[PDB]
Protein backbone atom coordinates (compact mmCIF):
# COMPACT_ATOMS: atom_id res chain seq x y z
CA UNK A 1 0.00 0.00 0.00
CA UNK A 2 1.64 3.67 -0.90
CA UNK A 3 1.74 5.76 2.07
CA UNK A 4 3.78 8.90 2.71
CA UNK A 5 4.12 9.95 6.31
CA UNK A 6 5.48 13.62 6.63
CA UNK A 7 7.25 14.90 9.44
CA UNK A 8 5.43 16.21 12.56
CA UNK A 9 4.24 20.13 13.24
CA UNK A 10 6.96 22.89 13.40
CA UNK A 11 7.37 26.08 15.56
CA UNK A 12 9.75 28.47 13.72
CA UNK A 13 11.04 31.99 14.43
CA UNK A 14 10.65 34.59 11.08
CA UNK A 15 14.12 34.75 9.53
CA UNK A 16 14.89 31.21 10.00
CA UNK A 17 14.67 28.16 8.60
CA UNK A 18 12.60 24.68 8.56
CA UNK A 19 13.14 21.53 6.68
CA UNK A 20 9.79 19.18 7.33
CA UNK A 21 10.16 15.21 5.87
CA UNK A 22 8.38 12.49 3.75
CA UNK A 23 9.14 9.03 4.07
CA UNK A 24 7.38 7.13 1.50
CA UNK A 25 6.76 3.42 1.44
CA UNK A 26 4.67 0.48 -0.05
CA UNK A 27 6.43 1.00 -3.69
CA UNK A 28 9.71 2.16 -5.75
CA UNK A 29 10.65 5.31 -4.35
CA UNK A 30 12.83 6.07 -7.22
CA UNK A 31 10.03 5.49 -9.91
CA UNK A 32 7.89 8.57 -9.04
CA UNK A 33 8.02 12.06 -9.01
CA UNK A 34 7.38 14.03 -5.70
CA UNK A 35 5.18 17.19 -5.53
CA UNK A 36 4.64 19.32 -2.66
CA UNK A 37 1.10 21.46 -2.18
CA UNK A 38 1.38 24.55 0.80
CA UNK A 39 -2.66 25.42 1.94
CA UNK A 40 -3.37 28.24 3.82
CA UNK A 41 -6.83 28.58 4.99
CA UNK A 42 -8.13 30.98 2.95
CA UNK A 43 -6.82 30.31 -0.82
CA UNK A 44 -7.04 26.70 -1.54
CA UNK A 45 -4.04 24.97 -3.01
CA UNK A 46 -0.41 25.64 -4.63
CA UNK A 47 1.95 24.02 -6.35
CA UNK A 48 5.41 24.76 -4.89
CA UNK A 49 7.52 22.25 -7.10
CA UNK A 50 8.62 18.47 -7.79
CA UNK A 51 11.65 16.79 -7.39
CA UNK A 52 12.32 12.94 -9.51
CA UNK A 53 14.25 11.06 -7.05
CA UNK A 54 15.67 8.87 -9.34
CA UNK A 55 18.40 11.93 -11.00
CA UNK A 56 17.44 14.64 -8.08
CA UNK A 57 16.07 16.90 -10.53
CA UNK A 58 13.70 19.58 -9.65
CA UNK A 59 11.53 21.75 -10.67
CA UNK A 60 10.22 25.19 -9.32
CA UNK A 61 7.43 27.62 -9.09
CA UNK A 62 9.03 30.78 -9.34
CA UNK A 63 6.71 32.16 -6.48
CA UNK A 64 8.77 29.57 -4.46
CA UNK A 65 12.09 29.11 -5.97
CA UNK A 66 14.05 31.64 -3.92
CA UNK A 67 13.11 30.48 -0.58
CA UNK A 68 12.59 26.77 -1.30
CA UNK A 69 14.65 23.74 -1.93
CA UNK A 70 14.07 20.18 -2.67
CA UNK A 71 15.84 17.25 -1.85
CA UNK A 72 15.66 13.18 -1.42
CA UNK A 73 17.89 10.44 0.75
CA UNK A 74 17.79 7.70 -1.88
CA UNK A 75 18.23 5.03 1.00
CA UNK A 76 15.22 6.02 3.27
CA UNK A 77 13.16 7.18 0.87
CA UNK A 78 12.72 10.33 1.99
CA UNK A 79 11.83 13.71 0.61
CA UNK A 80 12.95 16.85 2.53
CA UNK A 81 11.46 20.43 1.64
CA UNK A 82 13.24 23.63 3.09
CA UNK A 83 11.77 26.78 3.46
CA UNK A 84 14.36 29.76 4.28
CA UNK A 85 13.84 33.25 5.14
CA UNK A 86 10.17 32.39 6.96
CA UNK A 87 7.55 35.09 7.25
CA UNK A 88 4.01 35.17 8.79
CA UNK A 89 3.30 34.34 5.24
CA UNK A 90 5.00 30.94 5.22
CA UNK A 91 2.74 29.41 8.38
CA UNK A 92 0.01 26.99 6.50
CA UNK A 93 0.10 23.19 6.15
CA UNK A 94 2.39 21.46 3.28
CA UNK A 95 1.15 18.74 1.39
CA UNK A 96 3.47 16.02 -0.27
CA UNK A 97 2.08 13.72 -3.34
CA UNK A 98 3.40 10.86 -5.56
CA UNK A 99 2.66 12.03 -9.24
CA UNK A 100 2.07 9.53 -11.92
CA UNK A 101 2.23 9.50 -15.77
CA UNK A 102 -0.81 9.35 -17.97
CA UNK A 103 -1.15 10.52 -21.77
CA UNK A 104 1.88 12.69 -21.27
CA UNK A 105 -0.08 14.16 -18.20
CA UNK A 106 0.57 14.11 -14.43
CA UNK A 107 -1.60 13.61 -11.45
CA UNK A 108 -1.15 13.07 -7.53
CA UNK A 109 -2.55 10.10 -6.81
CA UNK A 110 -1.45 9.66 -3.19
CA UNK A 111 -1.22 12.69 -0.50
CA UNK A 112 0.21 12.97 2.52
CA UNK A 113 -1.52 13.65 6.05
CA UNK A 114 0.30 17.41 5.61
CA UNK A 115 3.05 18.80 7.89
CA UNK A 116 1.79 22.37 9.50
CA UNK A 117 4.18 25.35 10.06
CA UNK A 118 3.82 28.09 11.92
CA UNK A 119 5.93 31.20 12.01
CA UNK A 120 6.03 32.91 15.48
CA UNK A 121 8.34 33.50 17.95
CA UNK A 122 6.16 32.54 20.96
CA UNK A 123 6.66 29.94 23.21
CA UNK A 124 4.31 27.77 25.12
CA UNK A 125 2.03 29.94 27.06
CA UNK A 126 -0.87 29.33 29.06
CA UNK A 127 -4.18 30.42 28.35
CA UNK A 128 -6.07 32.95 30.50
CA UNK A 129 -9.31 31.26 31.04
CA UNK A 130 -11.94 34.35 31.90
CA UNK A 131 -15.58 33.33 32.51
CA UNK A 132 -18.47 35.11 30.58
CA UNK A 133 -21.32 35.70 32.64
CA UNK A 134 -24.25 37.67 30.99
CA UNK A 135 -24.13 41.38 31.87
CA UNK A 136 -25.67 42.29 35.58
CA UNK A 137 -28.15 45.01 33.88
CA UNK A 138 -29.25 41.91 31.36
CA UNK A 139 -32.69 40.50 32.26
CA UNK A 140 -32.08 36.56 31.01
CA UNK A 141 -34.95 33.87 29.46
CA UNK A 142 -35.39 30.42 30.44
CA UNK A 143 -32.48 29.77 28.27
CA UNK A 144 -29.55 31.41 29.56
CA UNK A 145 -26.49 31.23 27.59
CA UNK A 146 -23.18 31.27 29.77
CA UNK A 147 -19.75 31.38 27.50
CA UNK A 148 -15.90 31.32 28.46
CA UNK A 149 -12.96 33.25 26.96
CA UNK A 150 -9.66 31.23 26.57
CA UNK A 151 -7.07 33.75 25.91
CA UNK A 152 -3.24 33.98 25.13
CA UNK A 153 -2.36 30.28 24.63
CA UNK A 154 0.20 28.84 22.43
CA UNK A 155 0.72 26.39 20.53
CA UNK A 156 -2.32 24.62 19.68
CA UNK A 157 -4.40 22.75 20.61
CA UNK A 158 -6.93 23.37 24.17
CA UNK A 159 -9.29 21.33 25.24
CA UNK A 160 -12.86 22.57 26.48
CA UNK A 161 -15.75 21.08 28.41
CA UNK A 162 -18.03 22.24 30.74
CA UNK A 163 -18.63 20.39 34.29
CA UNK A 164 -16.25 17.77 32.85
CA UNK A 165 -18.75 16.64 30.36
CA UNK A 166 -21.75 16.58 31.86
CA UNK A 167 -22.59 19.14 30.00
CA UNK A 168 -22.78 18.06 26.24
CA UNK A 169 -25.91 19.63 24.42
CA UNK A 170 -26.12 23.56 23.56
CA UNK A 171 -22.13 23.74 23.56
CA UNK A 172 -20.48 25.48 20.64
CA UNK A 173 -16.12 25.97 21.14
CA UNK A 174 -15.33 27.66 18.47
CA UNK A 175 -12.21 27.37 16.27
CA UNK A 176 -8.81 29.70 17.27
CA UNK A 177 -7.86 32.81 15.85
CA UNK A 178 -4.47 34.41 16.40
CA UNK A 179 -3.84 38.01 17.89
CA UNK A 180 -0.02 39.01 18.22
CA UNK A 181 1.41 35.80 17.87
CA UNK A 182 -0.84 33.99 20.27
CA UNK A 183 -4.40 31.78 20.23
CA UNK A 184 -7.67 33.25 21.52
CA UNK A 185 -10.49 30.88 21.22
CA UNK A 186 -13.96 31.15 23.07
CA UNK A 187 -16.83 28.46 24.29
CA UNK A 188 -20.68 28.68 25.11
CA UNK A 189 -23.21 26.22 26.78
CA UNK A 190 -27.08 26.85 27.12
CA UNK A 191 -28.30 25.65 30.04
CA UNK A 192 -32.16 26.36 31.41
CA UNK A 193 -31.93 29.05 33.56
CA UNK A 194 -33.58 26.87 36.35
CA UNK A 195 -30.06 25.52 36.51
CA UNK A 196 -27.85 28.34 36.29
CA UNK A 197 -27.08 30.18 38.97
CA UNK A 198 -28.87 27.71 41.02
CA UNK A 199 -26.51 25.14 40.31
CA UNK A 200 -22.58 25.66 39.33
CA UNK A 201 -21.44 25.99 35.76
CA UNK A 202 -17.68 25.75 34.79
CA UNK A 203 -15.32 25.23 31.78
CA UNK A 204 -12.39 23.21 32.13
CA UNK A 205 -9.94 24.37 29.70
CA UNK A 206 -6.82 21.88 29.14
CA UNK A 207 -3.69 22.56 27.40
CA UNK A 208 -1.19 19.75 26.89
CA UNK A 209 1.55 21.67 25.83
CA UNK A 210 1.77 23.95 29.04
CA UNK A 211 0.53 20.94 31.19
CA UNK A 212 -2.47 23.00 32.31
CA UNK A 213 -5.56 21.77 33.59
CA UNK A 214 -8.14 25.04 34.60
CA UNK A 215 -11.29 25.05 36.16
CA UNK A 216 -12.75 28.36 36.14
CA UNK A 217 -16.55 28.92 37.44
CA UNK A 218 -19.40 31.02 36.09
CA UNK A 219 -20.99 33.15 38.27
CA UNK A 220 -23.06 36.76 38.46
CA UNK A 221 -21.40 39.40 38.12
CA UNK A 222 -21.61 41.84 40.98
CA UNK A 223 -23.71 44.92 40.76
CA UNK A 224 -22.25 48.46 40.09
CA UNK B 1 0.27 31.28 -15.37
CA UNK B 2 -2.77 29.77 -16.09
CA UNK B 3 -5.74 30.07 -13.66
CA UNK B 4 -8.22 27.81 -12.37
CA UNK B 5 -11.68 29.24 -11.08
CA UNK B 6 -14.28 27.29 -9.10
CA UNK B 7 -17.21 29.95 -9.46
CA UNK B 8 -18.57 28.73 -6.21
CA UNK B 9 -17.12 27.78 -3.14
CA UNK B 10 -19.71 26.50 -1.15
CA UNK B 11 -22.55 24.70 -2.30
CA UNK B 12 -25.45 23.42 -0.56
CA UNK B 13 -27.02 20.04 -1.49
CA UNK B 14 -29.15 17.36 0.14
CA UNK B 15 -28.25 13.46 0.74
CA UNK B 16 -29.18 11.62 -2.87
CA UNK B 17 -29.04 14.56 -4.72
CA UNK B 18 -26.99 14.72 -8.25
CA UNK B 19 -24.21 17.55 -7.55
CA UNK B 20 -22.09 19.35 -9.67
CA UNK B 21 -18.99 20.92 -8.61
CA UNK B 22 -17.46 23.55 -12.21
CA UNK B 23 -14.22 24.80 -12.81
CA UNK B 24 -12.75 27.24 -15.46
CA UNK B 25 -9.51 27.34 -16.75
CA UNK B 26 -8.31 30.74 -18.16
CA UNK B 27 -6.64 29.16 -21.51
CA UNK B 28 -7.23 25.15 -23.33
CA UNK B 29 -5.78 22.61 -20.65
CA UNK B 30 -6.70 19.57 -23.44
CA UNK B 31 -8.25 17.44 -20.81
CA UNK B 32 -5.24 17.75 -18.59
CA UNK B 33 -7.26 18.09 -15.23
CA UNK B 34 -7.56 16.49 -11.76
CA UNK B 35 -9.76 16.24 -9.17
CA UNK B 36 -8.98 16.16 -5.46
CA UNK B 37 -11.28 15.39 -2.24
CA UNK B 38 -9.95 17.18 0.97
CA UNK B 39 -12.01 16.43 4.18
CA UNK B 40 -12.22 17.72 7.17
CA UNK B 41 -9.36 16.37 8.65
CA UNK B 42 -7.02 17.75 6.37
CA UNK B 43 -6.89 14.44 4.65
CA UNK B 44 -6.46 14.40 0.34
CA UNK B 45 -7.84 11.90 -1.87
CA UNK B 46 -7.56 11.43 -6.10
CA UNK B 47 -10.83 11.18 -7.34
CA UNK B 48 -10.64 11.56 -11.23
CA UNK B 49 -7.42 12.16 -13.14
CA UNK B 50 -7.35 13.57 -17.02
CA UNK B 51 -11.22 14.74 -16.97
CA UNK B 52 -12.88 11.32 -16.94
CA UNK B 53 -10.42 8.60 -15.90
CA UNK B 54 -11.44 7.25 -12.35
CA UNK B 55 -8.73 6.85 -9.68
CA UNK B 56 -8.79 3.05 -8.23
CA UNK B 57 -11.36 2.15 -5.03
CA UNK B 58 -13.39 5.60 -5.86
CA UNK B 59 -17.19 5.25 -6.26
CA UNK B 60 -18.56 5.21 -9.67
CA UNK B 61 -20.47 8.08 -8.52
CA UNK B 62 -17.86 10.10 -9.29
CA UNK B 63 -17.83 11.63 -13.06
CA UNK B 64 -15.99 14.06 -14.74
CA UNK B 65 -16.18 14.98 -18.18
CA UNK B 66 -15.17 18.76 -19.60
CA UNK B 67 -13.19 20.09 -22.63
CA UNK B 68 -11.10 22.98 -23.26
CA UNK B 69 -11.26 25.29 -20.56
CA UNK B 70 -15.01 24.35 -19.09
CA UNK B 71 -14.80 21.43 -16.73
CA UNK B 72 -17.51 19.95 -14.13
CA UNK B 73 -17.12 16.91 -11.56
CA UNK B 74 -21.07 15.27 -10.85
CA UNK B 75 -21.51 13.10 -7.96
CA UNK B 76 -24.53 11.02 -8.22
CA UNK B 77 -26.44 10.30 -5.75
CA UNK B 78 -24.44 12.09 -2.77
CA UNK B 79 -23.61 10.48 0.76
CA UNK B 80 -22.85 11.93 3.70
CA UNK B 81 -18.99 10.79 3.39
CA UNK B 82 -19.15 12.86 -0.03
CA UNK B 83 -19.50 16.21 2.20
CA UNK B 84 -16.17 17.48 1.79
CA UNK B 85 -14.13 20.21 -0.45
CA UNK B 86 -13.00 19.63 -3.70
CA UNK B 87 -10.58 21.36 -5.85
CA UNK B 88 -9.35 20.78 -9.34
CA UNK B 89 -5.86 21.13 -10.84
CA UNK B 90 -4.59 21.78 -13.95
CA UNK B 91 -1.54 19.69 -15.53
CA UNK B 92 -1.54 21.42 -19.02
CA UNK B 93 1.38 23.84 -18.22
CA UNK B 94 3.56 24.72 -15.46
CA UNK B 95 3.31 25.97 -12.52
CA UNK B 96 0.43 23.38 -11.66
CA UNK B 97 -2.48 25.12 -10.26
CA UNK B 98 -5.58 24.74 -8.47
CA UNK B 99 -8.95 25.83 -8.24
CA UNK B 100 -10.02 28.05 -4.98
CA UNK B 101 -12.06 24.74 -4.48
CA UNK B 102 -15.34 23.77 -3.21
CA UNK B 103 -16.99 22.92 0.14
CA UNK B 104 -20.44 21.12 0.08
CA UNK B 105 -22.65 21.37 2.91
CA UNK B 106 -26.41 20.01 3.92
CA UNK B 107 -29.14 22.07 3.33
CA UNK B 108 -31.65 22.50 5.58
CA UNK B 109 -34.74 25.02 6.85
CA UNK B 110 -33.38 29.07 7.42
CA UNK B 111 -32.71 29.44 11.51
CA UNK B 112 -32.45 32.85 12.94
CA UNK B 113 -29.10 33.55 15.10
CA UNK B 114 -29.99 33.28 18.33
CA UNK B 115 -27.22 36.50 19.95
CA UNK B 116 -26.03 36.69 23.44
CA UNK B 117 -23.15 39.50 24.15
CA UNK B 118 -20.79 39.62 27.31
CA UNK B 119 -19.44 42.59 28.74
CA UNK B 120 -15.27 41.87 30.04
CA UNK B 121 -14.83 39.81 32.88
CA UNK B 122 -13.67 40.86 36.03
CA UNK B 123 -10.68 39.08 35.89
CA UNK B 124 -9.59 40.18 32.72
CA UNK B 125 -9.77 43.96 33.31
CA UNK B 126 -7.79 43.60 36.77
CA UNK B 127 -4.58 42.45 34.10
CA UNK B 128 -5.51 45.63 32.25
CA UNK B 129 -7.44 43.76 29.12
CA UNK B 130 -11.07 44.42 28.13
CA UNK B 131 -12.57 41.90 25.76
CA UNK B 132 -16.72 42.22 24.77
CA UNK B 133 -17.32 38.20 23.38
CA UNK B 134 -20.96 37.90 20.92
CA UNK B 135 -21.77 34.77 20.05
CA UNK B 136 -24.63 33.82 17.16
CA UNK B 137 -25.29 30.61 17.85
CA UNK B 138 -27.31 27.61 15.58
CA UNK B 139 -28.35 29.55 12.33
CA UNK B 140 -28.67 28.61 8.59
CA UNK B 141 -27.12 29.82 6.53
CA UNK B 142 -23.65 30.43 6.87
CA UNK B 143 -23.71 33.32 5.49
CA UNK B 144 -23.91 36.30 8.23
CA UNK B 145 -22.44 39.71 9.37
CA UNK B 146 -21.85 40.94 12.51
CA UNK B 147 -21.08 44.58 13.29
CA UNK B 148 -20.11 45.88 16.47
CA UNK B 149 -20.74 49.68 17.70
CA UNK B 150 -19.30 51.51 20.88
CA UNK B 151 -21.20 54.86 22.03
CA UNK B 152 -23.64 54.21 18.72
CA UNK B 153 -21.04 54.06 16.12
CA UNK B 154 -19.40 51.30 14.33
CA UNK B 155 -16.03 49.69 15.50
CA UNK B 156 -13.95 46.99 13.43
CA UNK B 157 -10.24 47.65 14.98
CA UNK B 158 -9.53 44.55 17.57
CA UNK B 159 -12.73 42.46 16.01
CA UNK B 160 -11.31 39.16 15.50
CA UNK B 161 -14.44 36.10 14.43
CA UNK B 162 -13.91 32.42 14.58
CA UNK B 163 -16.84 30.66 12.93
CA UNK B 164 -17.92 26.65 13.41
CA UNK B 165 -17.94 24.09 10.23
CA UNK B 166 -21.63 22.65 10.03
CA UNK B 167 -23.08 20.93 12.85
CA UNK B 168 -22.64 17.49 12.35
CA UNK B 169 -26.38 16.94 14.10
CA UNK B 170 -28.87 19.45 13.28
CA UNK B 171 -26.78 21.28 9.95
CA UNK B 172 -26.53 25.09 11.58
CA UNK B 173 -23.61 27.29 11.78
CA UNK B 174 -22.54 29.19 14.85
CA UNK B 175 -20.37 32.13 15.03
CA UNK B 176 -18.06 34.27 17.78
CA UNK B 177 -17.16 37.78 17.82
CA UNK B 178 -14.52 39.66 20.31
CA UNK B 179 -13.56 42.84 20.25
CA UNK B 180 -10.26 43.67 22.51
CA UNK B 181 -9.87 46.89 23.95
CA UNK B 182 -7.53 48.29 26.78
CA UNK B 183 -9.00 48.85 30.09
CA UNK B 184 -8.49 52.73 29.91
CA UNK B 185 -9.95 52.77 26.52
CA UNK B 186 -12.68 50.64 27.63
CA UNK B 187 -14.05 52.54 30.52
CA UNK B 188 -13.88 55.70 28.87
CA UNK B 189 -16.98 54.58 26.40
CA UNK B 190 -20.56 53.21 27.50
CA UNK B 191 -22.90 51.09 24.98
CA UNK B 192 -21.04 48.42 23.60
CA UNK B 193 -23.26 46.54 20.80
CA UNK B 194 -23.29 43.37 18.55
CA UNK B 195 -25.62 43.65 15.34
CA UNK B 196 -26.26 40.67 13.59
CA UNK B 197 -27.71 40.57 10.29
CA UNK B 198 -28.82 37.25 8.68
CA UNK B 199 -31.26 37.11 5.58
CA UNK B 200 -33.97 35.54 8.38
CA UNK B 201 -34.89 39.12 8.77
CA UNK B 202 -34.61 42.47 7.07
CA UNK B 203 -34.03 44.16 10.63
CA UNK B 204 -30.45 42.99 12.30
CA UNK B 205 -30.78 41.40 16.01
CA UNK B 206 -29.41 43.93 18.49
CA UNK B 207 -27.61 42.96 21.67
CA UNK B 208 -26.31 45.54 23.82
CA UNK B 209 -25.21 46.81 27.20
CA UNK B 210 -24.25 49.61 28.86
CA UNK B 211 -21.27 50.27 31.78
CA UNK B 212 -23.08 53.02 33.60
CA UNK B 213 -26.19 50.44 34.11
CA UNK B 214 -23.54 47.32 35.33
Amino acid sequence: EVQLQQSGAELVRAGSSVKMSCKASGYTFTSYGINWVKQRPGQGLEWIGYINPGNGYTKYNEKFKGKTTLTVDKSSSTAYMQLRSLTSEDSAVYFCARSVYYGGSYYFDYWGQGTTLTVSSAKTTPPSVYPLAPGSAAQTNSMVTLGCLVKGYFPEPVTVTWNSGSLSSGVHTFPAVLQSDLYTLSSSVTVPSSTWPSETVTCNVAHPASSTKVDKKIVPRDCG
Amino acid sequence: DIQMTQTTSSLSASLGDRVTISCRASQDISNYLNWYQQKPDGTVKLLIYYTSRLHSGVPSRFSGSGSGTDYSLTISNLEQEDIATYFCQQGNTLPRTFGGGTKLEIKRADAAPTVSIFPPSSEQLTSGGASVVCFLNNFYPKDINVKWKIDGSERQNGVLNSWTDQDSKDSTYSMSSTLTLTKDEYERHNSYTCEATHKTSTSPIVKSFNRNEC
